[PDB]
């Protein structure tokens, strides 16, 4: 057939990495068809990189405190778990951060190898007091979604490892609500209001574009069964 | 602030406005053809009707209008269909459910009438009840099930915080609620499992904020680590930004305390937006909550046969003792009624112990959403004793639950009490309407005329009597006696420094400061002692309970008092020859000599409890050497008064001491004791009827009525 | 007399309001409803009813 | 409704007590009503107790006393003599209970029997002290109450509501019979009389939609006309449909044609819908109801309502009115569906305001305005000495014209004096289910429809089957009507069918099950009678053995709960939900009758206030309690405008309308006209009431 | 005052309008009298300039004079004296 | 039973009925 | 990071039912994908339906035909279950004539070129020796459910009877997923979608039409930049 009116799309930038998109006027019931698919594709399909596991030297059998630094192991782990990083090679690579003497350890204190870039160099990690020494090896690989702590695969070979949860998704929090537009002269159309919030690794416009791309090929799977089968045409721009 | 108005009703209400607009937009040549377009419902009419309906309030009314929140103004929006769409938060105000109720719609026309509907009676400007100040636009039933489910904490649930060590770290700790929401989208976390999050945009509570952050200043963006569940974080993101983190499980009492605090400390627009957010989250988590009824959820207690056999032996023993002739007919009924009351309590206790905590029946009762446990007991358990057409118990109980199914004779016996309850509900509605009409007519000329009559008179309020072991047990009715009142004298400790000075509103910080300084009594301004010639002043009345501030200088406080008293009719039953329900309130307000009149003493002295022929006669010999006072014709149906033990002969009594047991009459308290002691007597005796049913009225709504009874003097010499 | 006759016992109230030749100053809340004028409460009192509104001097001349 | 209007015992009327002057003691249920009046079925308004209904087995004396039958028992052996006892003789004897056990010849099994003694006492007497027995359980109930399945699990308030709502159900266009019923539905349908019953046995000779002619066993035949699409007294439809084939042999007393609310001869007031007992997003909050759109597309809950409009053309003082097409000045657009005598054509669609019968009355001579005379002189029109008063379709109505009945004076029809012609038009419309309409089940669970969802956003089983109605959980346990839950469970078992595994003997819960209730086919009709029905042990067993669907997929587990998916998000709901088949019915409280509005319409005559009622335009009443709410708010201007220029100020009403239309400010009010009427009545009682200046 | 943007009849917010007056009753008559002056300005606009002035704020597309009056109260463009 | 062409509605009832229901318009 | 792409295959159960299995999906995406496909299948697949009928003796719906056993409203309800697949975009008419004794089935409708009737055993009405049914039916394309378009809107004649149209050719859709959830965090999903149609299209064509609608709709978010 032919659709009643072409839907549009209009961003409304709130902060630097946050937006609010409105898609309207959808057909009746297509707000819930589009909304949950768009939300799960945004939060689970776009690749990114994250820290997989750490090894803090001097901590082998007592995962409570680090000798020298003010924070504890769980505070250091939560600080490294929110480090936004982007990698090119798909293999697990290793980085190191060393800081001697008193002072503050930020995320600009880690030298990355070629291909791996750190995107918030001003993020606080630890505070070194009374001339301590911090030496952490990070492991960064790529993926999608949020995968939890994968346990010790080589338990007898790597005994100092601490696996952390990996937030591979560049987009952090999506919500949607669908409303009504023009019930009177149009008979109860829809209006979907997405609300995307990302890291500073990508922008929410690129997040929505990559989600739309993967959903287009995922439904083209079903479209390429009978290519001459009558759907609903949307018309030119 | 919105209602859904069907478009076919709106087109008829707004017909001259749309005729004017059709002529103005050149859709019609003149008023005759514009009227024809509206009558024949042309397609231009709906495009115009949106324009003329935009931002023009309507008043919605549901009859009977028992209090003033039975008319409220909403901003209409057009819906298809033929039914009005009412917001689910105003149903407690209107007393409306959706089993077939109907509402009336009125249209304000002039600029003053539109301004009154928009400012004075908009629905989001009236959250609190004008009788007690409790919130009425609060979550209820499904929005209480949803928030209680969201905020309960389940031990051993999925992805809980483990403190583990030895081989791996803790693995319950999350770096943000965004990460916790992603983990709960995967099947790894529960919303009711206890975790440790790191919160940055939620304010810590007072102890954590004092410890972690400095002289002041949580200052949003400063990170702290919370030990809570994810559903509690999701609940606390619906509250305002500066509101401290709660970390409790949301019973209906907890939600009402939160909304009372918000209404005291934040603006009205903030309170209305917050209760809409709570409405949304409650409905979502109510449908994701798992509350159903099946017949496998109505569990039956496994000891019910043993309990009922053990009490059947006792009833059989009493019946055989009656068959031998040892005791009469009536004492046998009394023994049987006490036996089966104990059996009903034991069955209910065994049931309550049997049901788990996450049963749907138990959860809907225990969350404060709806219902009570006696309904759960009759549904699963035992119906118990049922009454007669007169009202007395029948000495054979109903031993079947409604899950088992009543028998033919148990069902026929149960219908007597059911039909008497329905007929009494109808009669009680009519009687409460008549009482409200009389109260409106007596107290319609009490309006606020002034700001301060500057009197130095007041009443003394009771405020936490002092324990013998040494502490201040707070008075149980202090929210309806001493809150929302203006202080009349400076409150000092040991004639030292003042704590709360004269003219203060006596809120929660003031009552806490008085009880910390150890003051048991304060003198507050009241409308009983106002010096204003016509009407009352605003300082003596005090705070308006609906707005939380001092009352304005045109308020019709007597109409508000009459509707606050008379709306809790229809839930004032007598009991399970002293009147005790709504007939008790209609005879305190009408100043009648009561049914079971008990005498009061006239003068201090010693007593003469003479036992005459089968009934009493009491004589008081005064300590002043005056003549004796004789109370002659006292039947022995009424028992003697007990205080601390029964009144015996040769005992010392005070000037207002009630001798027998029953209702003292108010006309003799005024003659013997004075005009102050009949105001204490009439206000306390009305509130004892209401407090027995769990109804809150402030005392200032009863003192508006009681002041109008004592306006006059009777002439004893020309 | 006009708010007591409409409460109850209309015939008894009217038959000695006439004998006493009573006069009604229409001060109440119910006598103003019957005869059709503004009740003496709320926004119908002279403090609020006689508010005089005008633009301020700065906003008048700068528009 | 028809059968329960007869068999009604009303205590009020000419010669009996009033309603306001009746005490609270005559509104009670007395222990001598057992078997004579129903304790349950009574009105819930201000007539509760003053109108009742006869019980099922009750008779009436020659003198006017109600009797009820009892089985005579002698020496502890219950015989088969039936004695009809009035309440005095029942007080003299001691009467057992109908479910006390019997040792296959009449002899009681237990040593002591539960009885009913002289004053309403219930005791345990020895088995030879007894001398009567009830003929049945459900002896005490009436006809409309004996059709509530699982009645003894419902409280008496909700049973009273269910019995009273059962006689407000409307006839639907298809009318199927319940899966779980009691046994009363057949006899209440044959005895009500809307069913056509073969008076004498024969063989059906010829069937059409209009008649059935059966040929009896001795030559003679008899034809039975059907009543097709006839208006009942309350607007509904009264169709009759044959259910016999063209060679079928019928017997005497066999149902030969259906009725308004029957299916295959038995009373069928509703439909069986698949229910879920969850809350759902607030749309079923506080007794509202969510429905599928399948019930609108497939015409499940759709009903036909007929209206009748009447006009008559009588003699006046100035001449005779006549029925004609030649009406005064209206266009030829609005004269299009009228035949050449001024009546509508049959089959024509009518809207609100359309001419049905074109009538005109002689007017006489009046003085026309100079403006109107100038307009007549410009456009050349004439005076038109007759005045148009036609019959038009009222506000909010439509339908198709299906029948016209015209009576005339010249054709010797018996019309009243003066009337020369009378015309009746019948306008029928077919109403879908829409929100605002009220539905109910048999257990007192009413509620309006709040939402009609699409099919695809409805909770669905793992089969892919959407549910048809969603009912809220919070309304069940505080009302004590779990008969609806046990009905939902049995309805699922009757829909799906069952098979009890009697391989290693019959299981212990099915020892008292009747044989051939030990298996059922899909969509079996079962019957649980009122105080003798299916027990909870039997419902547990039948839930645990029940047939798969098409694959081996038992969708509803042994608790009666199913796993559902969300129609919007797609994710499975996290806990099992109670599903089953409840028999709901559509009540005659529809929105299209309830809605009214008014801007300006008819006014009264002495006092000039609006008329009241939907049949007029009709204003809403703004009474004393509403005035007290306005005074408590402080809204002097809102209250003044409501009480003057919206009711009574006759010169202010017109200026308000003129000011709205011209766009000006609403003017100031004046004296209401009811106050002037009061002053003239006070003056005419010889009182010198006067208004003073200062 | 930290809230989401008030929509419809709840703009401008009531707890900010009530800082300009002494009671809700004063706000009612204040807004109502200014709305009557705006309506009189629109109706005597065809003839010459008369005693009534305003809107002092820029009105919407088809905005009611009560809404314009409440926005002029909130933006502090008016003054009143009680009786 | 006792109505000549009634549909077969199987009953859960356990007790025999000695007396049939009368005419309901008697 | 898995590099295997999702593929769709098919298992055919009966002539108008089949199952489609899509795998490997991201963990948590099977339910969302299947419900997008199901919500599009049950609502936006275009078909054809009878729009209005005209029986020659009758004038409105609330009457009877002489000789036939069902009245006209019952014949309307019997024709509501007629599955018909058209090909022309304009409305076409097909006729039904029967004389004398016998049963009128849906295989007695003689359709034009372009439209076929897919259940010739559906019962419509039953006739005796005095009965004659003569009815013409208008077939139109579309989608969704549209109610009866009244005669004053179309300007039609008095004998015409508008009729509710149900154009959807899909009967019942469900799905199920099979999450793996191995210890080494190499998890995926597998969606098994079951489509059942009412003999007017195959489930492959119903799924291809749903996929075409969804690809056109999600192109809008794709072409931002
Ligand atoms: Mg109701
Ligand atoms: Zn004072």
């Amino acid at each position: 057939m032919l659709i009643s009116q072409r839907p549009t799309l209009s961003e409304d930038v709130l902060t630097d990495n946050r937006s609010q998109f409105v898609i309207e006027p959808l057909e009746p019931g297509f707000g819930y068809t589009l909304g949950n698919s768009l939300r799960r594709t945004l939060l689970s399909s776009i690749p990114g990189a994250a820290v997989t596991s750490i090894r803090i030297d001097g901590v082998l059998h007592e995962f409570t405190t680090v000798p020298g630094v003010k924070e504890d192991v769980t505070e250091i782990i939560l600080n490294l778990k929110s480090l936004v990083v982007s990698s090119e090679e798909d293999e697990p690579v290793t980085m190191y951060l060393r800081k001697q003497g008193p002072g503050e350890v930020t995320a600009g204190d880690i030298v990355p190898p070629a291909g791996v870039t750190v995107h918030n160099p001003g993020m606080h990690i630890a505070t070194l007091n009374d001339k301590g020494k911090l030496e952490v090896e990070l492991v960064v690989e790529r993926g999608r979604g949020y995968v939890p702590a994968v346990q010790n695969r080589a338990s007898g070979a790597e005994i100092g490892r601490i696996p952390v949860d990996s937030i591979y998704s560049p987009v952090l929090k999506v919500t949607y609500k669908v409303d009504a537009t023009r019930v009177e002269q149009r008979t109860d159309f829809d209006k979907l209001i997405l609300d995307v919030e990302t890291k500073n690794s990508i922008s929410p416009r690129d997040a929505l574009a990559s989600a739309g791309k993967t959903l287009v090929e995922l439904f083209g799977l079903a479209r390429e069964l009978n290519v001459e089968a009558e759907g609903i045409e949307i018309g030119p721009s | 602030h919105q209602c859904g108005l069907p478009k076919l009703m709106a087109l008829e209400l707004f017909k001259p406005f749309v005729m004017k607009r059709l002529v103005d937009l050149n859709h019609a040549q003149n008023i005759k053809s514009a009227k024809r377009m509206v009558e024949r419902q042309r397609p231009q009419v709906w495009d115009v009707l949106e324009e003329v309906i935009a931002e023009h309030p309507v008043l919605l009314n549901r009859a009977p209008t028992l209090h003033r929140l039975g008319i409220q103004a909403f901003e209409p929006m057009l819906v298809e269909g033929k039914a009005i769409q009412l917001h689910p938060l105003v149903c407690e105000a209107f007393n409306a459910d959706f089993d077939g109720d109907q509402m009336a719609v009125h249209l304000p026309l002039s600029a003053e009438a539109q301004a009154e509907a928009r400012i004075l009676m908009l629905s989001s400007n009236n959250i609190l009840s004008p009788a007690s100040g409790r919130p009425l636009a609060m979550p209820r039933l499904d929005m209480v099930t949803g928030l209680y489910y969201l905020t309960t904490e389940v031990p051993g649930d999925t992805g809980e915080y483990q403190p583990a060590s030895g081989d791996h770290p803790e693995t319950g700790v999350y770096s943000s609620p965004a990460e916790a929401i992603m983990a709960a989208d995967r099947g790894v976390l529960s919303v009711r499992a206890k975790i440790k999050v790191r919160l940055t945009q939620l304010r810590p509570p007072v102890e954590i904020e004092a410890e972690l952050f400095g002289h002041s200043g949580w200052q949003p963006g400063d990170a702290w680590m919370a030990e809570t569940t994810l559903g509690r974080v999701m609940f606390n993101e619906l509250l305002p930004l500066g509101y401290p983190f709660v970390n409790k499980q949301m019973h209906k009492k907890v939600q009402a305390a939160i909304i009372n605090d918000l209404a005291e400390r934040y603006p009205m627009i903030v309170v209305a937006q917050t209760v809409d957010k709570l409405k949304d989250a409650g409905f979502y988590w109510a449908t994701r909550s798992g509350v159903t009824v099946s017949m496998a959820d109505v569990l039956v207690p496994p000891r019910k046969k043993e309990i009922l056999d053990h009490y059947e032996e006792r009833a059989d023993k009493v019946e055989k003792q009656f068959q031998r002739g040892a005791l009469n007919h009536d004492e046998r009924n009394e023994a049987l009624v006490e036996i089966w009351k104990e059996a009903t309590d034991e069955v209910g206790q065994a049931l309550r112990e049997h049901y788990p905590d996450d049963n749907p029946i138990i959860t809907i009762v225990d969350s404060g959403a709806t219902g009570n446990f006696t309904q759960t007991r009759t549904l699963a358990g035992m119906k118990g004793l049922v009454t007669n057409p007169k009202g007395e118990f029948i000495p054979r109980p109903v031993k079947s639950s409604f899950r088992e199914g009543l028998t033919v004779l148990e069902y026929f016996i149960n219908t007597h009490g059911a039909r008497k309850g329905l007929a009494d509900t109808a009669l009680r509605t009519a009687d409460s309407g008549y009482l409200t009409r009389r109260l409106v007519d007596v107290s319609q000329d009490v309006i606020v005329r002034e700001h301060d009559c500057q009197t130095e008179r007041g009443i003394v309020v009771e405020l936490a009597e002092r324990a013998p072991d040494g502490t201040l047990i707070r008075d149980p009715y202090i929210e309806t006696s001493a809150y929302a009142r203006t202080l009349g004298t400076d409150a000092v400790d040991e004639a030292g420094n003042v704590i709360v000075e004269r003219g203060q509103d006596l809120g929660d910080p003031e009552i806490d400061a008085l009880l910390a300084a150890g003051i048991t009594q304060v003198k507050v301004r009241s409308v009983l002692t106002c010096a204003t010639s016509t009407g009352v002043c605003a300082t003596c009345y005090g705070r308006s309970m609906a707005t939380g501030k001092l009352v304005d200088i045109g308020e019709a406080v007597g109409i508000v008092a009459a509707q606050s008293i008379g709306e809790p009719g229809t839930q004032l039953t007598m009991r399970t020859d002293i009147t005790g329900g709504l007939p008790r309130v209609q005879e305190l307000f009408e100043a009648r000599v009561p049914r079971g009149k008990a005498p009061i003493a006239d003068v201090t002295g010693r007593v003469r409890l003479e036992d005459g022929e089968r009934f009493y006669k009491i004589t008081i010999v005064p300590d002043d050497g005056g003549e004796e006072v004789v109370y002659d014709k006292i039947s022995k149906r009424q028992r003697l008064r007990v205080f601390k033990r029964v009144l015996s002969d040769g005992d010392h009594v005070e000037v207002g001491q009630q001798l027998m047991e029953g209702s003292a009459d108010p006309h003799e308290v005024l003659r013997v004791q004075g005009p102050r002691e009949v105001q204490i007597h009439l206000v306390r005796e009305v509130q004892e009827v209401y407090r027995a049913q769990g109804v809150s009225i402030h005392d200032k709504h009863i003192e508006v009525i009681v002041r109008q009874m004592l306006r006059r003097v009777t002439i004893i010499d020309s | 007399w006009l708010s007591a006759a409409s409460f109850q016992e209309t015939t008894r109230v009217l038959t000695d309001a006439a004998i006493n030749c009573r006069s009604d100053k229409l001060n109440g809340l119910k006598e103003n409803v019957i005869i059709g004028k503004l009740i003496p409460a709320g926004t119908g009192i002279n403090r609020y009813r006689n508010i005089a509104v005008q633009p301020t001097e700065e906003a008048r001349a700068a528009a | 409704s028809g059968l329960t209007h007869k068999r009604r015992l009303s205590a009020l009327g000419p010669g009996g007590l009033s309603r306001e002057r009746a005490g609270l003691e005559v509104r009670d249920v007395h222990p001598s009503h057992y078997g004579r009046m129903c304790p349950i079925e009574t009105p819930e308004g201000p007539n509760i107790g003053l109108i009742g209904s006869l019980s099922v087995y009750a008779r009436v004396n020659p003198f006017g006393f109600i009797e009820t039958p009892y089985r005579k028992v002698v020496d502890g052996v219950v015989s088969d003599e039936i004695v009809y006892l009035t309440a005095d003789e029942e007080d003299r004897h001691v009467v057992a209970q109908a479910n006390s056990p019997i040792d296959a010849d009449g002899r009681f099994v237990e040593p002591r029997v539960l009885v009913r003694r002289k004053a309403g006492e219930v005791e345990y007497v020895p088995s030879s002290e007894v001398d009567y027995m009830d003929v049945s359980p459900r002896q005490m109930v009436s006809v409309a109450t004996a059709m509530i399945p699982f009645l003894e699990h419902d409280d008496a308030n909700r049973a009273l509501m269910g019995a009273n709502m059962q006689r407000q159900a409307v006839p639907l266009v298809r009318s199927e019979a319940p899966l779980v019923g009691t046994g009363m539905e057949l006899r209440a349908a044959i005895d009500a009389g809307d069913v056509v019953v073969a008076e004498e046995s024969g063989v059906i000779e010829e069937v059409s939609a209009d008649y059935i002619t059966v040929m009896h066993d001795n030559g003679t035949r008899r034809t039975y006309r059907m009543r097709k699409f006839a208006r009942s007294n309350h607007g509904t439809c009264a169709n009759q449909c044959p259910i016999v084939d063209a060679g079928d042999r019928v017997e005497a007393g066999q149902v030969i044609a259906d009725g308004p609310c029957t299916d295959d001869g038995e009373m069928a007031l509703g439909k069986n819908l698949l229910v879920a007992i969850m809350p759902w997003e607030g749309h079923n909050y506080e007794d509202a109801i969510i429905l599928s759109n399948r019930l609108v597309e497939e015409d499940v809950l759709t009903s036909i309502h007929i209206e009748e409009h009447e006009i008559d053309a009588r003699d006046t003082k100035l001449g005779a009115e006549e029925i004609t097409r030649d009406i005064p000045n209206i266009s030829d657009e609005v004269l299009a569906d009228l035949d050449e005598r001024g009546i509508v054509r049959i089959g024509a669609e009518v809207r609100d305001g359309d001419i049905l019968v074109g009538k005109v009355t002689p007017k006489g001579e009046t003085e026309l305005t100079p403006e109107e005379r100038l307009l007549r002189a410009i456009f050349g029109e004439k005076a038109r000495e007759v005045r148009d008063t036609s019959l038009k379709v009222p506000h909010g109505e439509s339908g198709k014209v299906i029948g016209i009945r015209v009576f005339s004076r010249e054709d010797e029809d018996e019309l009243p004096a003066g009337v020369n012609e009378l015309v009746r038009v019948y306008v029928a419309q077919k109403r879908k289910i829409s929100d605002g309409d009220k539905l109910a089940g048999r257990h007192g669970n009413k509620g309006v429809i709040g939402k009609i969802l699409p099919v695809e956003d409805m909770p669905f089983l793992a089969d892919g089957t959407p549910v048809d109605i969603i009912l809220n959980t919070h309304g069940v346990p505080r009302r004590m009507n779990i008969g609806q839950i046990l009905e939902t469970h049995l309805g699922w078992c009757a829909h799906s069918g069952w098979k009890v595994d009697a391989a290693k003997g019959v299981p212990d819960w099915a020892a008292r099950l009747p044989d051939e209730l030990l298996e059922a086919q899909p969509n079996a009709i079962v019957s649980t009678p009122v105080f003798d029905g299916a027990q909870e042990a039997e419902l547990q067993g039948l839930l645990s053995c029940t047939l798969p669907n098409r694959d081996g997929d038992v969708l509803v587990d042994a608790d009666g709960k199913a796993m559902l998916f969300d129609g919007r998000s797609g994710e499975p709901f996290p806990y099992p939900v109670t599903v089953g088949y409840m028999y709901i019915m559509k009540l005659h409280h529809l929105v299209d009758d309830k809605i009214h509005a008014r801007s300006t319409g008819p006014y009264s005559m002495i006092t000039q206030q609006p008329l009241g009622g939907k049949a007029q335009f009709g204003g809403q009443r703004f009474g004393e309690m509403e005035c007290w709410a306005m005074q408590a708010y402080g809204a002097a201007y809102t209250l003044q405008e409501l009480l003057t220029i919206k009711s009574d100020d006759t010169v202010g009403r017109v200026k308000v309308y003129e000011a709205i239309v011209k766009g000006e400010n609403i003017p100031e009010p004046g004296i209401p006209e009811s106050f002037k009427v009061l002053l003239k009545e006070l003056q005419s009682l010889c009182l010198n009431v006067e208004v003073l200046s200062s | 005052g930290g809230y989401d943007t008030p929509l419809g009849i709840t703009n401008p917010p009531i707890d900010e309008l009530l800082d300009r007056v002494s009671s809700k009753y004063a706000l009612v008559i204040y807004a109502a009298k200014r709305a009557r002056q705006i309506n009189d300005y629109y109706n005597q606009l065809g003839e010459g300039i008369l005693e009534y002035v305003g809107p002092l704020v820029e009105p919407g597309l088809q905005e009611k004079p009560l809404s314009i009056a409440l926005r002029e109260i909130h933006a502090d463009l008016l003054e009143h004296t009680e009786g | 039973n006792s109505v000549p062409g009634a549909p077969n509605r199987v009953s859960f009832a356990k007790l025999r009925e000695p007396l049939e229901v009368p005419g309901l318009l008697d």
